[PDB]
RNA sequence: UAAAUAGUACCUGAAAUCGUUAAGAUGGAACGGAUUAAGAGAGAAAACAAGUAAAGAGGGGAAUAUUCUCUUCUUUAUUAAAAGAAACAUCAGUGAUUAAUUUAAUUUCAAUAAAGCAAUCCCCUGAAAUUGUUUUCACUUUCUCCCCGCACUAAUGUGGGGAAAACUGGCUUUAUUUCUUCAAUUAUUUUUUUUGCUGAGGAAUUUUAAAAUUAUUUGAAUUUUUCUUCUUAUAAUUUAAGUUGUUUCUAUACAGUACUUUCUUAACCCACUCGUCUUGAAAC
RNA sequence: UUGGAUAAGGUGCCUAAAUAUUCGCUCAUGAGAUCCCAUAAAAGGUGUUGGUUCAUAUGAACUAGCCCUGAAAAUGGAUGGCGCUAAAGCGGAUUACCGAUACCAAGCCAUAAAAAGAAGAAAAAAUUUUUUUUUAGAAUCUUUUUAUGAGUAGAAAAUCGUGGGGU
RNA sequence: UUUUUGUUUGCUAAUGUAAAAGAGAAAUUAUAUAUGUACCGGUACAUAAAUAAUCCUAUCAC
């Protein structure tokens, strides 16, 4: 079903998996669209795997914000945070997974004092 | 003030406005563009002297009687403490069902009518609300439990709003007092609690 | 003696359904003693609390309720469609709602 | 349907009828329980209702009739197998309803004590023409191969003459009861008085 | 609009003018269902198709 | 411009008007036309009634025409089979 | 040895497959879709509290190694505010519901109280003597009477045959429609009870203009006025110009029994192995 | 997606909605029960119902509704099942209701088309002064509007990834 | 068998509901009639014939 929270509606959860998967294990999981001839889910027959459609897109004006209604930015070092300096309340900031603790210290002490909210502030500590 | 299109004068009431938004490209604003809004209006059956039964609080099924139309959709009962322990409560009108005895229909209590409402007139919203400072100090106790129950008890006690509200309480109480008790099967009813026996059908008794 | 009632009691039966297919944004709803659509249309407008209880405590305590609202009859024998903030689970077939007295 | 359970009297109602109304009331998560079973009665001749029988009686699995329709003789599991047919038993809230009913022919030691119901929209008097036959659940199921119709008959004289006994002390009680308000009617106050008899107690 | 009515309700001077301009009228589904989409209306049976002469009016108002 | 609600054209008072120029002034001559007392009808329901003695004579006797010609048809088919039939 | 779960098959060490422990399910498949519910895991980046004063640790910048200033963290008490959600109310949009309503048209009727007419007779209706016209009898109620069966009936009555007026029914006059009726359908208008769902947008030179309403004001018109209409000006409102307000709770918390989320189980409804050739595949 | 209302078809239970209302017919010791559709005929009936035409309330002859005979197959068996006869059958009639991914209103995604476009302060909270948000201008772009959206074989566009190379 | 407190190394305290909110109700029977009583199946008399459209049970604290 929908979720909505705030303005931010989401119009679907439980992301597609590929048909079979579930019984086949060479099968994966990541969506892929069945050419097949009889496909059930390809003719879409009632109670079988529904199909990803452009229909379940978010509204563009809230489509890339995470939960704290704003848009995500990952950051490699302190040089790469001057942009936030100017819409530290639209994006907030994410490590980069191959970041030292050097510099991730660094890098949440500078968020700290420029006033931008970083996502996985606890890693590495 | 009012408008009357259509000949409705639906009486409009002046409203404050503070939803704020950010508008669309430079600056924020105050969503709301209106100054004035239709009032209330309650239900043909809603007058001062009706006895209704309060329906969803801690008193659910007590009988109380109508005292003032707050002038904010709310209004003001008494169950008189003195013969009901239904105290000064500001209740809105879906939650009472409104009986069709008025209690000023007798005899010996329509003479004290006008006392009643020369009572009534100085009770209002900003009263039944409750002030931010006890507030405060009640929530200051929660950081064993019959201590911190008879210090909330005692904040409101002491709450200086809430003396003026418990001595309009005790006027009227002891004005309505002898009158409606001497009316003795009267004095029962108010006195009793109104429960829904499966006998009864709701679709089909009457308020 | 104690415990008030002044609340009808109802039976949810299934969801606003068809044969082979249904519809659980609407449950229907059956009255005590509701048996015509003139009625059931006494009730509509009114809130319902599905109250039931849970095997461990949730916040302090062991009973939670699920609210919704009494929307319109359904056919023609005193039958209400509920519209409830949450679907009621099909566990709750056969079980009992408040409607109450109010609004 | 609000009731912890209904005790309904199955004695002079039409099989289906009677089945489609307690499947329902099953299914709306209400335990009934029914009662003298061996006097349902079924619309059509007794010869014809045998031969339907006989018809069901003909059918079993031809590999391994242990696995075939299993037949049943009581007029009770008559009854319940036709509620059952009116039913979606091979869902787990269909075994629910199902298990929620409670079938007896005559009427044993809690029922026979608790008042029993009756659905006039399937009693026989109300639903068949008084031209046109009927048949009798017992006496089918003796000719099948009940062969217990006569000593629920005598179960039944025994309880009718208890039950007797029971009205007759009832009926003793309540007329001593409705002696002893007429007189203690004129000891309350008069305006108690007016209230009572405008409103017919 | 009332000018529209006018033209519209009298076939007046300019009524193709005024149809063309008028959008398509979508309406909603008998408020208390149809009587037979498959029949004619001056069937003996119950039925639907086929001109109505003045009793178009009671079924506009319900697909309204 | 930006797509607003579309306000229902017949009930809300200030759009209708705006629709409709006229709409005030008809809907005010309803009214005044509504506010009219009962005793006037109730003294003049007979003073309408009477003077259209003539109109139900009038449509009295179309339908009596009509009638005997209904009759006059069944009776000459009869005939016609009466005399057929021997 | 830094490391042996780097021990010679020795870097990393996936999947299939198997073991240990824990949790759960288990009536002739299992898995699944859609919707929730119950549990169990995790979680604070919106999912309350900026600032303020004090004391402790620090970091910087500017000012000519000494002053001012900016801050981060910790503790104290010290105040806001905001956000969401519920309830109620208002408005608007879209429906469901129950009471109506103006004016007309259509053979409507039906009563009230005083007269009168006809008596198988009347409003009717029926059957008979290049179209109309006219005539005849035959049409009703009785808790009325007479004769026969004289109790015979379904009957507290009855069958057959005759008389009677006239309550009943019909018609004609006069007054009334609140004793009673004034219907139904259609056209043309005006409201009303209780309620479900929804709230897009956020307008720096059109959320203006007007339209409506209110309060004054100008003249006119007319259905003749406590919603009469049209302009003359002014000032406000919204019914214009897509939802706003109040109160509570979350909560005076820093992660729990709440809230978000994953997973596992159920439950209602639904769901046949895919790929392929084929007109046609779940295909024996 | 959220509401509303329907189509086809249904409303005894399975199964949401009528054991609805109103008028007839039918008793079947193999009743009957929705187009395609899941078989039935000639010939009969002193079963019952209604009509037509002849003969002094009888005798006949026709007629056509339902019912019956005609009507026999192999695992056990199918109006879909239960069952149903004051129908839950057959033929009507009158209402109400249930019922779609169709229709209507509203939101949102995308596609297509369109209207248009290369600079200035708004609010709130504290107390005149501070504090907090924003204060926009990327032409395959921005704002707004309307309509529309199945799809094998096939075609195209935009996207998402991998090894390696310049920047 | 009764009372109080609770069930907020794999374990060694400990909880589940298909349905509480007055979940109230024992005569039998016939359906072109029944039931009770009194006499000897019969007679006589009562009763019942919208039967649950009923009756009974709740609030008067201390």
């Amino acid at each position: 079903a929908v979720k909505k929270v705030g303005k931010i509606i989401k119009k679907r959860t439980k992301k597609f998996t590929r048909f079979q998967s579930n019984r086949f294990m060479r099968v994966k999981p990541a969506w892929r669209k069945p050419r097949g001839i009889d496909c059930r889910v390809r003719r879409r027959y009632k109670g079988t795997n529904l199909m990803p459609s452009i229909g379940y897109g978010s509204n563009k004006k809230t489509k890339f914000l995470l939960p704290n209604n704003k848009y995500k930015y990952v950051v490699k070092n302190v040089k790469e945070m001057e942009p936030l300096i100017m819409n530290h309340t639209k994006y907030c900031v994410q490590i980069a997974h191959n970041v030292s603790s050097k510099k991730r210290k660094q890098i949440i002490e500078r968020a700290k004092q420029m006033n931008v909210s970083v996502i996985n502030a606890k890693a590495r500590l | 003030k009012h408008y009357n299109v259509k000949g409705k004068k639906k009486v409009l009431v002046p409203v404050n406005a503070k939803k704020t938004i950010n508008k669309k490209y430079f600056g924020r604003k105050v969503a709301s563009k209106k100054k004035y809004v239709v009032q209330r209006k309650l239900r043909k059956s809603i007058e001062v002297g009706k006895v209704a039964i309060i329906l969803t609080g801690k008193h659910m099924g007590k009988r109380c009687i109508i005292t003032k139309i707050l002038n904010s959709g709310l209004l003001a009962v008494v169950g008189p403490y003195e013969i009901n322990g239904v105290p000064l409560k500001r209740v809105d009108s879906r939650y009472l069902v409104v009986t069709s005895t008025n209690i000023f229909n007798f005899e010996n209590i329509a003479k004290l009518k006008d006392d009643f409402l020369n009572y009534a007139q100085d009770i209002d919203d900003d009263s039944f609300i409750k002030t931010l400072e006890i507030k405060k100090k009640q929530k200051k106790l929660l950081k064993f439990m019959n201590n911190v129950i008879d210090k909330i008890k005692e904040i409101r006690k002491e709450d200086p709003k809430v003396q003026k509200l418990e001595g309009i309480q005790k006027d009227i109480g002891s004005l309505l007092k002898p009158e409606i008790l001497k009316n003795k099967v009267f004095a029962h009813y108010l006195k009793s609690k109104f429960t829904l026996r499966n006998d009864m059908v709701l679709h089909k008794m009457k308020f | 003696l104690q415990a008030v009632r002044l609340y009808e009691k109802g039976v949810i039966l299934g969801y606003k359904r068809s044969q082979r297919n249904q519809d659980p944004n609407f449950t229907l709803i059956s009255i005590k003693n509701v048996n015509t659509k003139k009625h059931a249309q006494f009730y509509v407008g009114k809130r319902v609390a599905y109250v039931y209880r849970t095997t461990k405590h949730h916040d302090g305590v062991k009973i939670k309720c699920i609210w919704g609202k009494v929307c319109r009859t359904h056919g023609n024998s005193g039958v209400i469609r509920a519209k409830f903030k949450t679907h009621i689970p099909p566990k709750a077939f056969g079980d009992r709602v408040r409607i109450l007295m109010y609004p | 349907m609000y009731k912890k359970e209904y005790v309904i009297d199955c004695k002079g109602h039409l099989l289906g009828r009677l089945a489609s109304l307690i499947a329902k009331e099953l299914l709306n998560g209400q335990r009934i329980v029914a009662v003298r079973c061996e006097d349902i009665n079924i619309s059509g001749s007794l010869y014809r209702n045998k031969l339907k029988y006989q018809e069901f009686l003909r059918l079993r699995t031809n590999t391994n009739p242990k696995k075939g329709p299993l037949h049943l003789r009581e007029p009770s599991k008559i009854l319940w197998r036709c509620v059952r047919g009116m039913l979606p038993h091979k869902t787990y809230k269909g075994q629910l309803a199902l298990k929620k009913l409670k079938v007896c022919v005559g009427m044993p030691y809690p029922y026979d004590k608790k008042k029993k119901y009756v659905l006039p929209s399937a009693l026989r008097a109300f639903r068949l023409k008084k031209h046109r036959r009927y048949c009798r659940l017992g006496t089918l199921s003796s000719r099948v191969g009940w062969n217990y119709d006569t000593l629920v008959k005598k179960n039944e004289v025994l309880r009718k003459q208890v039950s007797k006994a029971y009205y007759k002390k009832k009926v003793n009680n309540l007329n001593e009861k409705k002696e002893i308000k007429t007189e203690a009617l004129n000891l309350i106050n008069p305006e108690q008085r007016q209230v009572l008899e405008n409103f017919g107690y | 609009i009332e000018d529209m009515v006018y033209q519209l309700y009298t076939c007046g001077p300019v009524f193709k003018k005024v149809n063309n301009f008028l959008w398509a009228f979508k309406l909603k589904p008998p408020r208390k269902g149809f009587k037979a989409k498959r029949h004619a209306f001056n069937e003996p049976r119950p039925g639907d198709w086929g001109n109505r002469e003045a009793h178009i009016n009671e079924l506009i108002n319900r697909m309204i | 411009k930006k797509r607003l609600q579309n306000k229902n054209s017949l009930t809300n008072f200030a759009v209708r008007c705006r629709l409709n120029p006229a709409y005030k002034l008809l809907r005010s001559l309803a009214v005044l036309r509504m506010r009219k007392s009962i005793l006037e009808k109730s003294k003049n329901k007979k003073e309408k009634r009477v003077q259209k003695q003539i109109q139900k004579k009038e449509l009295q006797k179309i339908n009596h025409d009509y009638y005997k010609g209904v009759a006059k048809a069944v009776k000459k088919k009869k005939k016609r089979e009466e005399k057929k039939a021997k």
